[PDB]
């Protein structure tokens, strides 16, 4: 019936003065834009159909044409920034916001989806959607006693659109908008649907990726314990955003890192640092490096949870990026830790993999490993055990690598290796 | 000393 229409026939039907003909043509356009192929979005735009679809969005007496046009415009807005721009320039944002209050659930869902695509284009269209007043009706759609009474796909689409309203930086979302949305996000974070939980954790990760004031806004809602709980989840789509959010949070103040620790996050890191997914492993090692950059009591908390052996493990065997995050974590540990903690670190066997990692090509990892070794040698100097550390670094064939690095192209590596070999290996 | 650093689809096409 409405399958495989030509854009010319679609235009013919839309330009008729027969609302039923227009509805048939609009459904034909929707189906044309719904194929698994890359839809013919450019052809639809060139025909000048966006304004007609936007007008059909306002026909409350013909809910089916509202639904078909909303679906078509959603698909159009799902494409390049230019096609989303074409949708927005047709005046579709206020029409979709008005349709958010439709009595029909599928029309409201399509409006939510379209607004989500528009906002996901970027921070400019996100802020424009917010300025047209979408947050209020969006959050009203979720003002129910129990989220379980909502359709699964409906709630998933609402959560995804809200996450896109929290997304993107330069600029970050308006502070008042973030504060208006956060409570609903916490509510959703206590939901049971894995996809809702994943999208909510991604929204929280977006909000926590910024200066310490954004982190503070997020942390004051008390979501850190729930984030740790989800960090212990089995489904990777949940663990990934939860770990990203925890990492963001620990990039802030020592008090925010302390909130992360008090929630019991470290107890989950034994598995995270041994996770089969290298991405989880790298994100966890980066979170650990940010934690070891904190206060001495926080380093001691890391020690008490038995995580130093896991840091040694990831330093010994892991993909190069994870090993680099581990080197950073060790350097922060040694720079901020007591000589007692550094001695413990050495006793766990850090020296051998730290040496092994000095044959790397990256000059940054080389210089950070040299900084770590320098901190370790200072700690040993305060103990009079510097000859012990020399014999340690020479037993595993490590001093050879420092001697080789003496001739590195980087001036900093050159000088650090020369200083180490001149003072501790002469 | 603390160093810094998107899986969900930014846009989704409705297939059905």
């Amino acid at each position: 019936g409405t399958v495989n229409w030509s854009v010319e026939d679609i235009v013919k039907g839309i330009n008729s003065n027969n609302l039923e003909s227009q509805l048939q043509a609009t459904q034909a356009a929707r189906k044309l834009l719904s194929r698994e192929k890359q839809p013919p979005i450019d052809n639809i735009i060139r025909a000048g159909l966006i304004p007609k679809f936007v007008s059909f969005l306002g026909k409350t007496d013909c809910s089916p044409i509202q639904f078909e046009s909303a679906w078509a415009l959603t698909n159009i807005a799902s494409g390049t920034s230019e096609q989303t721009k074409a949708v927005v320039d047709g005046g579709a944002i206020p029409a979709f916001i008005s349709l958010l209050a439709s009595p029909h659930a599928h029309i409201s869902e399509q409006a939510v989806w379209a607004l989500g695509n528009i906002a996901g284009d970027g921070s400019a269209f996100r802020d424009l959607v917010i300025k047209h007043g979408a947050i209020d009706p969006l959050l009203a759609l979720l003002a129910v006693p129990d989220l379980s009474t909502l359709a699964c796909g409906y709630l998933r689409n609402l959560t995804w659109t809200l996450s896109n309203l929290c997304r993107n930086k330069n600029p970050a979302p308006p502070l008042d908008a973030v504060e208006q949305i956060l409570p609903t996000l916490v509510r959703l974070l206590h939901h049971n649907d894995p996809e809702v939980l994943a999208d909510s954790c991604w929204a929280i990760s977006y909000l926590t990726d910024g200066p310490n004031e954004r982190i503070e806004m997020v942390v004051k809602k008390g979501v850190v314990p729930q984030l740790v709980k989800l960090l212990g989840a089995t489904e990777l789509p949940i663990v990934t955003p939860a770990l990203r959010a925890i990492g963001n949070i620990v990039t802030g103040t020592d008090e925010q890192t302390q909130k992360v620790i008090d929630a019991g996050a470290l107890a989950v890191f034994p598995s995270l640092l041994t996770n089969p997914k290298t991405n989880i492993q790298k994100e966890a090692t980066w979170t650990m490096s940010n934690i070891t950059a904190g206060r001495q009591d926080q380093i001691q908390q890391v020690v008490n949870h038995g995580l130093v052996p896991f840091l040694v493990g990831v330093l010994s065997k892991a993909d190069f990026k994870t090993q680099k995050e581990a080197a950073w974590a060790i350097t922060n540990y040694t720079s901020g830790g007591t000589v007692e903690q550094i001695v413990y670190l050495v006793h766990c066997g850090i020296i051998e993999p730290l040496m092994n990692l000095l044959s790397a090509k990256d000059t940054k990892i080389i210089q950070v490993i040299l900084d770590a070794i320098s901190n370790i040698f200072q700690a040993a100097e305060k103990l009079g055990e510097t000859e012990k550390l020399s014999i340690m670094i020479e037993e595993c064939g490590g001093l050879d690598k420092i001697e080789a690095l003496q001739r590195h192209e980087n001036e900093s590596v050159y000088k650090a290796s020369l200083n180490l070999i001149e003072k501790y290996f002469s | 000393k603390k160093r810094v650093l998107q899986q969900p689809a930014k846009k989704r096409l409705n297939f059905g």
